[PDB]
């Protein structure tokens, strides 16, 4: 009898509580497509290779559509794609808006604008001579831009106000200021969907959108109390567009973090229990500190969430059993995955860098992180096989694409915790495209056992099915 | 003439995206239905601040 | 002044609740529904009786 | 007197009947939700011009 | 033959009645996650470890979205997370509702509004001299917020008003007031959900949604009849906000009261026929008396009932079968549950206790409540097998995580009443993770029988599935 | 055991990378029509005869509705069918729109208009004198008719403009400019889609609709924003209609570029991985130098994509199982397909030629084009069959239609890169409607196998099922 076992989640037990956690894989992605005798395959994320210098860590990315260009922050300093506009300061992450006049970045509770044409405004009240009507702005928390109108939330209050349109450095004139007042709670997040404003709260999200009202002092956004959603992020950046819609984490107001994701004024979880108790693992203030973005290549479309130990990737694609969450990593052990701020940008996925004062293009030839080893792990469930003995174990693999011939280590847990002796096997070899990952004589199952695939390597990692002979 | 007076009465205020069938209604109708309750309101709020001018002018006149 | 005079035609004045698809919507929103065309109904008749009144205003100030 | 100026905003102008489900509704109801698209339009452009000729009225009454 | 026996619910016989109740687990929670061979696994509700002092028992709790913090009443005495900000008068439950400009308790019959800057103000009447109107406030039974404005419930009356919003210490200067008088009900409890104002009567539940009229005078607030439910609440605090909506006991007056969840204008059940049982042979003011809470940790969404002998948890995770309910109680007999108040509060879930003047944090690594042995317990449904003998009695376990050999004791029944002779089993063992928890030679079965699992412990119970071999 | 071999789509590794690509088939169309054992059966895409000469290569191509004839435009000259009626300049290709009064086509940033009674006008201001009002026309992107208004973009500008209704030469006398301004975001290309003026932008895309407003000065057309699409276009040409919608390419801004379909203001994929890949190996300026477009003959809906290395076609019909791909070239290697802007015009469907100054029809009898040899591929999915001799190889053909001989390569791969010899088969005789394509002893199968059915001929393929004697 020949059982084949599934690598896309693995069981297992956690050693502090022994409450049954799934183990994920770990720089690897699914893909649900149909080879051989498996449903779908296994390939490692592609690698990182540095494309040029910056100074300063990463800080912030967007698509300039109006530029057609991608505006990041890195360090102290703002980058137009390779060249350098403008001078950013402050060292935390920062919340950016472009527009058809200026590019916008929020750092230091200031919404600073970078007009193309060189020149530097920062937003403030009009002139108390001009006449028009003044404003506490307070500290600027998250930006958005919708209708040629900067939209920005002041800090610690859930009132946020709009540019005018003439004049896009001062408020606007009669109307600038708007409440989200369903709730007593903070606005720590503001986004932008469809034609609406989106005001991510601390208990709940609300959605304004555009009165049309031509009359001076008349209010140019009223909420949508239809729109509403009863959940609210986490942290300023724990939200993102994610399939035509936001997705974020659960503020602990409303109960344990966890990921959702916003529909028709419905959140509807996306989160394993096995993820939801690694966002509890941490504190309030490290999962504030927490950023999330989306990445889409290929057939998939990854959710990343950049927590400050951890780095999750949810991957909607090959999503159709469960929720399919994988752990990105850097270097041998636990580090945590070193790119950050990914964003397509003609022909290249460029991606600023955690540590070092770089940025990296995604290539997907290799799987190295700027030319470093890898750590690429697969997880397979436990089961129940009693006085069972199994002899193949066998993956299929592709190969012809290593330097260098990649070593394959065969571990088997019994208790499901700690695992055994681990066997090296050859499972990558350049220039051969028909080689056979497969060990015999695995051993004599006595309760039940898993096993663990570790790779490390500088190049691709694909494993399609994992098929094991019991007699 | 006092006809006019009297504003009309009107339906529930909105649809609170959860009666709607969420898992039939497309996007742009899910968001369509919403739009509408909120324009029949505001057509409502329209016809009855024009009604009171009228019957102001009416009895002004 | 003119164009105060003709009232705008209406659709059909009210919903079946035999037409509507009972087995999908809620009864919530079926009744919703049913509200919404009788409330259309009679926002057209207070519209059209405004009209009506604005023009004899308009007329009678002449 | 001046909030009779300025017309108030619409929706969507129509239903685009390829939006609506059409293996749920009916054909009376399909033909219903356009005709009640369609008269939300015209009940707001006769809102609107009652409103307009209100405001006149009120102005030369003035 | 190899034969599961489920433990997610067992069969049994009422002694005073005859009749088939259904047996619930006691302080253990099923989790609906494929492992092994079965579909889900049973893990022991979490302990409780002393976070820090209250005086007096927990009389309420609710999450200060504006402070970020957990405001709870103990005692006399209301504390801010760890400080104590001001005092309470009374001794029973009192229900609380926060803002922006303060935070509130109703008790007493009284809105008491606790400033942040310190000072206390009371709602009343405004002054005479102002000129506003006077309305007859009489005495407050619950309290709720929405937009800035205090709602609250006049006690034996279907009328509720709402607070002035420059002034929130007095209520409205000109349309405070509003009936919900669809029917002859005295207004139970208010709450809000969304943007309405929920209205729960005796028989009856309205709810009310903000006009925007701006005319002095005119109503501010008017029913939706489309969105009437025509169930109603047993007590006081006998409702809930649960999964986008409301959870509520049913009325006496609408029939034998039973646990509801409103959807779209209607109430759908979510009682099992022996829960109905449970509530039923309360009397009417113990069912008022009772409170209820949700509380949502790992993927359990769970919604407890505090009834004065019994405590119900029913997990929503869990419901695919059916409606999942299972008993929280304390100690060797059968004592109520001493945890309440349930509130997540920043990496921890913090819970008053009924008896002593103290408040714990849950934690997961072990399961005794305070340091002391909890019990717990599995039952299995009765199973018709004539003459067939059964011998391998197995369940899996999750060890290692205890301080202290545990032991199990197993016992079967063949009436379905009375149970025989209980037999211990070494279920956990510390630093051990490979233990197997079998008992062989269970014995002849005449007619029918059904098995019960007891378990005494200061650490966490995790059975997966209990096969049993019939031959 | 005889076994079915799929031929629709084909298994695969990609030698740079060792991904698992669907090896697609070229010059062939996939037909579900049940006959004999299978589903469906593959056909070669229909060859091109000569129909008369041009002048130039093709640019464009429409069919003019009001004068029931195709217009496309060849080189430097622009054709109504056989005869020529006008003089174009430029040398890319231009986006024609036609009317009532005259056919309109958009080159070098002009909207030239070649009314039907021999005369030009080129779409210019009002003159100074009129005192109508003026507007910045700057340079036209694309182009397209409603209602009798010629809406044309302005090139770099998220501004587009509608000719007046007397005079189709000049811009509307009072509300001409209208603007996308939802989004910063430039308007790519126009287009119209029932009674809606699309402006498919670089990160969004609008629907306009007709306000009918009469007074002087007011906007005839207001966006829908129920309607809008989040996703947009790559290129200028990248948009056609398709099966009552449009359907494009995405931006690089919203991501990796892949195909969409516009439906209900939500945009459904329709590109799998191995097609997504293969847009993503091109760079963004040849992306958007890529143009694709519509055509129907028999039973398929073809959606056409003629990117600068491939030509990928979309057969909607027979996407039953999923996204079905094909891939046409010219000549015996990898050359692009010559032929381009297919349509149907009274019994034949005319296609300009990409290289060649010649327009030419489209003939079923043939699959040669302009009388030259064609190469037809077919590649089934690697199985794995492990020791396992596969001896009677067998596809259905219709022959008969043939003037010579046709020869088929048969050819088998092992590691699904590399291919080993090819067999020479019989594939086609002339007057012979009973011959049988069979290999018999394909030989032994060690891990996995695929095979490759090359067919070089200038008569039609049609080949049903692959049946395999697997023992």
């Amino acid at each position: 009898p020949i059982q084949q076992l599934p690598m896309m989640k693995g069981m297992g037990k956690d050693f502090k509580n022994a409450d049954y956690i799934d183990y994920l894989p770990v720089n690897m992605l699914a893909t649900p497509k149909e080879i051989l005798n498996s449903s779908g395959y296994l390939r490692s994320f592609p690698g990182i290779t540095k494309r040029y210098d910056m100074n300063g860590v990463s800080r912030g990315v967007e698509y300039n559509t109006a530029q057609n260009a991608v505006y990041r922050v890195c360090g102290g300093k703002l980058y137009k794609g390779e060249s350098e506009v403008g001078d950013v300061a402050g060292s935390g992450r920062v919340s950016m808006a472009h527009g058809r006049t200026s590019q916008a970045v929020g750092v230091n509770g200031q919404l600073v604008e970078y007009r193309y044409d060189g020149t530097v405004k920062t937003v403030s009240n009009w002139p108390a001579d001009s006449g028009f009507t003044q404003y506490e702005l307070g500290s600027v928390r998250d930006i958005t831009r919708l209708r040629g109108r900067y939209a920005w939330s002041k800090d610690g209050t859930d009132s946020w106000f709009i540019t005018d349109l003439e004049d896009e450095s001062h408020p606007d004139r009669y109307s600038a200021q708007y409440r989200a007042e369903s709730q007593p709670d903070g606005i720590i997040g503001i986004g932008t969907w469809r034609d609406f404003i989106v005001c991510f709260g601390s208990s709940t999200i609300e959605y304004f959108s555009l009165t049309g009202a031509t009359t001076a002092g008349a209010a140019l956004y009223v909420a949508q109390p239809s729109l509403m959603v009863q959940k609210s992020i986490a942290g300023t950046y724990c939200k993102t567009p994610f399939a035509d819609s936001y997705a974020f984490i659960s503020h602990p107001a409303t109960g344990a973090p966890s990921v959702y994701i916003i529909g028709s004024g419905q959140a509807s979880p996306i989160a394993t229990a096995s993820i939801e108790k690694i966002i509890r693992s941490y504190t309030a203030e490290e999962m504030a500190t927490g950023v999330m973005e989306t990445l889409r290549f290929d057939s998939h479309e990854l959710l990343i969430i950049h927590l400050p130990r951890h780095v999750l990737v949810y991957d909607a694609s090959s999503s159709q059993n469960g929720p399919q969450w994988c752990v990105l990593k850097t270097g041998l052990y636990d580090d945590v995955y070193r790119g950050v701020d990914f964003m397509y940008e003609g022909n290249q996925i460029t991606c600023g860098d955690k540590s070092e004062a770089v940025v990296g293009q995604l290539q997907f030839d290799i799987s190295s992180q700027y030319d470093k080893q890898q750590e690429h792990l697969l997880f397979t469930p436990l089961f129940k096989a009693d006085n069972a003995r199994c002899f193949d174990l066998e993956v299929e693999s592709s190969t012809g694409v290593a330097q260098y011939a990649d070593r394959l280590f065969l571990s088997a847990t019994t208790d499901g915790i700690n695992y055994g002796r681990e066997q090296m096997i050859e499972q990558n070899e350049p220039f051969v495209y028909d080689k056979r990952v497969l060990w015999k004589r695995v051993g004599r199952i006595r309760r039940l056992i898993g096993f663990k695939l570790r790779v490390i390597t500088k190049s691709p990692v694909t494993l399609s099915g994992c098929q094991i002979r019991l007699e | 003439d006092p006809s006019l007076n009297n504003p009309v009465v009107i339906q529930a205020t909105r649809l609170d995206a959860s009666i709607l069938p969420r898992n039939v209604f497309s996007k742009s109708y899910l968001l369509y239905v919403i739009a509408q309750g909120t324009d029949v309101g505001a057509i409502a709020g329209k016809a009855n601040e024009a009604g009171q001018g009228a019957y102001d002018a009416q009895v002004k006149n």
